[PDB]
């Protein structure tokens, strides 16, 4: 016999925040034997990226 | 690609210095010895590493 106008709420995630790195330099730094150490053991990181 | 990086221009050292000399010469060639069983033990400390 009556009705009710009620709202309710919904929340739903859309994405986050990018977030970019680097091996080269995250990993160790500016160290040029680690750089000359990763480059032979292949594209890890680009695939990464 | 890649990243973007600066070069070091110059090195800059900064040591304590503790010039006071270390007398290794009585501790590495001394008239007296200690045994295994009974080992002397000597804190050396704030001297150079010459
Ligand atoms: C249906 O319900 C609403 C409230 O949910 C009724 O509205 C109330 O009516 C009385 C008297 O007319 C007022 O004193 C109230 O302030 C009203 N409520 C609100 C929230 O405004 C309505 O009268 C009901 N319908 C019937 C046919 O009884
Ligand atoms: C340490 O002291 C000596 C003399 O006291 C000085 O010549 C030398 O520059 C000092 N080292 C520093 C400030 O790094
Ligand atoms: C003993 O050690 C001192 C350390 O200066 C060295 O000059 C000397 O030649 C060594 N030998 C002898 C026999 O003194």
């Amino acid at each position: 016999t009556n009705f009710t106008i009620s709202v309710t709420t919904e929340i739903l995630p859309v994405s986050m925040t990018k977030t970019s790195v680097d091996c080269t330099m995250y990993i160790c730094g500016d160290s040029t034997e680690c750089s000359n150490l990763l480059l032979q053991y292949g594209s890890f990181c680009t695939q990464l990226k | 690609t890649s990243n973007f990086r600066v070069q070091p221009t110059e090195s800059i050292v900064r040591f304590p210095n503790i010039t006071n000399l270390c007398p290794f010469d009585e501790v590495f060639n001394a008239t007296r010895f200690a045994s295994v069983y009974a080992w002397n033990r000597k804190r050396i400390s704030n001297c150079v590493a010459d």
